[PDB]
């Protein structure tokens, strides 16, 4: 939040500045919102806005062939453990399956299976 | 039974064998169609043979090949080659289908060829085989005596030959039923026909249909002209009514075209009829001068408002928290609108002292809404507030210039030279603070005075105002040029205002030009797609705000299915809260054709997140349904009332104020609990600042003009929209940036009353009118079923539900013409045997002239 | 004939409601991922 | 959408001071119940209107 001093010229003693009243509210904490129009001199509330352009948007979009090689690094070391990677996932699903048999759970079984589905699609992308 | 033996004889050469084998297939079809599909190449081979004359029967069977397989594309082509072999009167399952399938192919091929040329039905561009079968069903509908399907099938086929032939043949004399069928032709040309080119073509043909008959409805004549918006055909109405002038004919057309015609339509009727001669007593009626004067006496004497309502609301808060001084003038201007009552301002002295420059700017501007309707005293009462007299602040003079345009809006030809000369003198000298204040006020007054005017000097005077790099007076210049560009507007003004908006570093000027671009294109529909695409493609926040209003004004009234789809994608993908709320509120302008289906879309968008969106959806029922109202619209706005968010309650209370106008017991029982909640927010002192602002505005809209006026964008006479009401609501729909934008709502006030006019003396008589609406059933609030009748004189408060049973009494020798169409408004009367005047009602025009 | 064209206008209203829900519900997934991480 | 609206509105519930823990001992005809808090002392409060 910002707090602006008083240069007047629209004000002199007491007047009504700050057109375009919309969006958020006062907030702050306690004393600043106690006096707004009465005493505007040393403190009053404000709002914060940010301006962007078309070029500045793509400047932060660089997060996603350099990344192509880095994508194959995860599948490179996984080829050694590909037997041990799928084994630990299937054996984990076997214990989660017996959990539903003793109920008479689904969230723990769904989250475990979702991680296995994405790992199988990435391995196909290497071919 | 197999088709092999019957189809094996077609491979030899004989005259009798080819005929006998072909006729055997036409008799047995539903059994043998299995093997015929494989032998189809052998059947179609004889169709191309010139020496084979049985192809009419061969193509008839070949058409049944694809007809039994479900493909109707090729079944129509081969069926037309049968000629006399295909019987129209057979009325079998094959005949009643292929003929119906040819109608669907006739509509699809006509609309695609209509854009290239409109004469395609006459020329050979269209398939003549599909035209012959199309005209056979036309004569079939004539034998059943149905004019709805006969004239309705030619609308979607884009052909003017059948409409002229069928309508003129059924004209008899008597002519009461012929006008109704022509009236249905106009109604079916709106909803069914979405194209403006074909809709205007029917209006040009429908006008000559009533002129050929000696007895025709004169109200339907103006209904066609205003829909077409052509001043050429309007001149033929006055020439026909010149030597035929009657007490109830030439006078009725004068008042009905006041609000129906646009600004450019009124300029031609006055100029053209001046050289050829015109009635000197009817001069001012075309311009609309007495129109505002007739309702000045109605609002002054019949005013039902109480002074205690504005006294308890104003005295509730004063001094500290000065944002509430705006809401005082909002509720004050509405209730006193048209009554010319200044006593409330001078009543409380401390309220004028606690007002600051921006607060006195609203208080001084409040005189324009209150004193509206009197154009003679407009500058006389506000004279001390006008420039030229030294005041305590410069903003006081600016408030008078804004209030100056409120009274003179559209009549400002007298005040045009006064406001324009101030702008020209301030165009070369600017940059000072006190100079920009006088320029900001004059730019607002000239906008309403020049509203609808094509004058270039007014646009050029406000064009150089934005080039001084001063945003103090620049906010008014952006909104001033938009009212001058209404309707067609200037084509070069689109690219100039759009390019300068991106190069402007001022916040108020950039947001003002986006609203002005929407005012440039009015009713353009697909013609505005060039500006709509460029505004939505920009990444700026303020440019995307005005892009939603451009679709609202261009598609206002009758809309397009592609216009709403564009508004939905802008309010979703874009993350700007101000742009999302601008697209959801624009949906009310495109739905103005039908107010019943408006809450269906609103109820889906009112439950979403981003409360800014829930505010724009709240007015969607207040922009459209305010003209009529619906009980389902209350349940949609019900959960928005309990929302603890401050700026949402402002959207709920204001939207319910316009729908509940003139509602009481045995009408809308929900008004009791809603109206009491308006005073509960003012009574409760624990509410926030924005919570009490909407309570003072909601109570002022319901009680506006002593509850003698309503807010309606359109009433059904000609079928068009009011320029002053629709454009004036666009500015009222936005309260966010500059608080007292509600003063633009005064242009949309529609009073509901029945004012009779005696054509002999062109005066206002006084007599009781027979009606079935009694205060025991249909009544109005003071400070369903109909049984017993009721009588009331002229110039009285009449509800829109009470205007259906209004009937004049002929014992006083007054012959009504329009009688009752189901709504209010001036109804010109007649006189049977004039002898002496009976009664007269003294209006404000007696004290002036 | 009057009620026949009202059925075609009903399909346009159901199409606008169908295209909005599919666009809004898929947009809620982007807002749900933000709302859960911000709180 | 309701799941999204409830999560965004949780900030108002997170800022709520919460509630204490106590035990009921005796009651009176004034709708004032005696609540004994384990860490703190005893407090006589008013029962809810729904109970």
């Amino acid at each position: 939040d910002a707090f602006r001093l008083i240069d007047t010229g629209a004000l002199i003693n007491n007047l009504e500045p700050r057109q375009t009243t919309s969006n958020t509210g006062l907030l702050n904490k306690a004393n600043i919102q106690a006096l707004i129009h009465g005493l505007n001199r040393h403190y009053y509330s404000l709002n914060i806005d940010y301006h962007k352009t078309a070029k500045e948007t793509k400047m932060l979009m660089n997060l996603h062939y350099e990344e192509k090689e880095e994508s194959n690094l995860a599948a490179t070391k996984s080829m050694v453990k590909i037997a041990e990677q799928y084994s630990k996932r299937i054996e984990e699903e076997k214990e989660l399956t017996e959990e539903e048999l003793k109920t008479r759970p689904k969230k723990h079984l769904s989250e475990t299976a979702d991680e296995t589905l994405e790992n199988n699609i990435v391995s196909v992308l290497t071919a | 039974t197999t088709a092999a033996p019957l189809l094996a004889l077609l491979r030899e050469n004989q005259d009798s064998v080819k005929t006998y084998a072909l006729e055997s297939i036409n008799n047995v079809v539903d059994q043998l169609w299995s093997e015929i599909s494989n032998e189809l190449p052998d059947i179609e081979a004889l169709y191309d043979d010139d020496t084979f004359s049985d192809r009419e029967m061969a193509a008839l069977i070949a058409s049944k090949v694809y007809y039994n397989l479900g493909e109707y594309e090729s079944a129509v082509k081969y069926a037309l080659a049968a000629k006399d072999r295909f019987d129209i009167d057979e009325k079998s399952q094959f005949v009643e289908t292929i003929v119906s399938k040819s109608i669907e192919m006739y509509v699809q091929e006509a609309s695609k060829q209509y854009t290239k040329d409109e004469q395609f039905y006459t020329k050979d561009i269209i398939d003549p085989k599909l035209t012959s079968i199309f005209e056979r069903m036309i004569e079939k509908c004539l034998k059943a005596s149905e004019l709805k399907l006969a004239l309705g099938i030619a609308l979607e086929g884009y052909r003017l030959d059948i409409i002229e032939s069928a309508l003129k043949s059924k004209l008899d004399q008597s002519t009461s039923e012929n006008v109704k069928i022509i009236n249905y032709l106009l109604t079916l040309a709106i909803t069914t026909v979405t194209n403006s080119k074909f809709r205007s073509s029917i209006l040009r043909k429908s006008f000559d249909f009533l002129m050929n008959m000696p007895n025709c409805d004169y109200l339907t004549l103006n209904k066609v002209v205003v829909n077409l918006n052509d001043a050429g055909l309007a001149l033929q109405l006055f020439k026909k009514l010149k030597e035929e002038n009657d007490e109830g004919l030439s006078a009725q057309i004068a008042f009905d075209l006041v609000s129906s015609a646009s600004q450019q339509l009124l300029e031609i009727l006055v100029t053209e009829l001046t050289a050829q001669g015109y009635d000197p007593a009817l001069l001012n009626i075309l311009s609309g001068l007495p129109t505002c004067d007739y309702y000045n006496t109605f609002l002054l004497n019949n005013k039902n408002i109480d002074i205690g309502l504005l006294n308890k609301s104003k005295s509730s808060l004063d001094g500290k928290f000065s944002l509430f001084h705006t809401a005082v003038s909002v509720a004050n201007g509405f209730m006193h609108a048209g009554t010319t009552d200044n006593s409330f301002i001078k009543a409380n002295l401390p309220w004028l002292g606690k007002a600051q420059n921006w607060a006195k700017f609203t208080a001084t501007a409040s005189l324009g809404v209150i004193h509206k309707g009197n154009l003679l005293e407009g500058k006389k009462v506000m004279a001390p507030y006008l420039p030229g007299s030294r005041a305590s602040s410069r903003f006081i003079k600016g408030g008078s210039l804004y209030g100056l345009g409120l009274i003179y809006a559209g009549f400002g030809r007298d005040t045009t030279d006064y406001l324009k000369n101030i702008i020209v003198e301030n165009s070369g000298t600017s940059g000072d603070e006190d100079v920009d204040v006088l320029l900001h006020g004059a730019s607002l007054g000239i906008g309403l005075a020049a509203m609808g005017s094509a004058n270039i000097e007014v646009y050029e005077a406000l064009k150089e105002v934005l080039y001084n790099d001063s945003a103090t007076s620049g906010e008014a210049a952006a909104l001033g040029m938009g009212l001058c560009m209404l309707g067609t507007g200037k084509p070069e003004a689109i690219h100039d205002m759009f390019t300068y908006s991106q190069e402007t570093q001022h916040g108020n000027i950039t947001r003002g030009l986006a609203v002005g671009l929407a005012l440039i294109n009015y009713g353009r529909q697909e013609l505005a797609d060039d500006l709509i695409t460029k505004m939505l493609a920009s990444d700026e926040s303020l440019l995307r705000y005005g892009g939603a209003f451009t679709i609202a004004l261009a598609y206002a009234g009758t809309g397009n299915n592609s216009a709403v789809k564009r508004l939905l994608h802008v309010a979703v993908s874009d993350s700007n809260d101000d742009v999302r709320r601008a697209a959801v509120i624009a949906l009310g302008f495109v739905l103005l054709r039908d107010y019943t289906t408006v809450p269906r879309i609103v109820q889906l968008l009112s439950k979403s997140h981003n409360a800014h969106v829930r505010c724009g959806t709240a007015f969607a029922l207040g922009i459209a349904c305010a003209g009529k109202g619906l009980q389902s619209a209350i349940d949609v706005l019900d959960p928005l009332t309990k929302d603890p968010v401050d700026f949402v309650r402002q959207a709920a209370m204001i939207a319910l104020s316009m729908i509940l106008i003139q509602q009481t017991e045995k009408l809308n029982p929900q008004v009791a609990d809603i109206n009491k909640n308006f005073l509960s927010v003012i009574t409760n002192k624990h509410q926030e600042g924005l919570a009490k602002f909407g309570a003072c505005v909601a109570q002022g809209i319901m009680n506006a003009g002593g509850r003698n006026v309503t807010i309606q964008l359109e009433n059904a006479d000609t079928g068009t929209l009011d320029t002053k009401s629709v454009v004036g609501l666009v500015m009222f729909s936005q309260f966010w940036y500059w608080f007292p934008l509600a003063h633009f709502l005064s242009l949309s006030f529609t009073p509901t009353t029945v004012i009779g006019i005696r054509g002999s003396d062109q005066a206002i008589p006084k007599f009781q009118m027979n009606c079935y609406a009694k205060e025991d059933a249909f009544s109005y609030p003071r400070m369903k079923y109909s049984s017993k009748p009721y009588k009331v004189d002229n110039m009285t408060r009449i509800l829109p539900q009470q205007s259906r049973y209004i009937s004049f009494i002929k014992d006083d020798r007054f012959v009504p013409v329009r009688k009752f169409k189901g709504n209010n408004g001036v109804v010109v009367l007649r006189d049977r045997e004039p002898k002496e005047p009976v009664a007269l009602i003294e209006t404000v025009r007696q004290m002036k002239d | 004939y009057f009620k026949l064209k009202k059925l075609e206008k009903e399909y346009e209203l159901l199409t606008l409601q169908e295209d909005y829900i599919k666009d809004e519900q898929r947009h809620l997934k982007r807002e749900l991922k933000r709302a859960q991480e911000e709180v | 959408n309701d799941k999204v609206r409830f999560i965004k509105d949780e900030l108002r519930l997170l800022q709520e001071p919460g509630s204490y823990v106590g035990e009921v001992i005796k009651i009176v005809s004034d709708k004032k119940v005696l609540v004994k808090v384990q860490p703190e002392g005893k407090y006589i409060v008013d029962v809810a209107k729904d109970i």
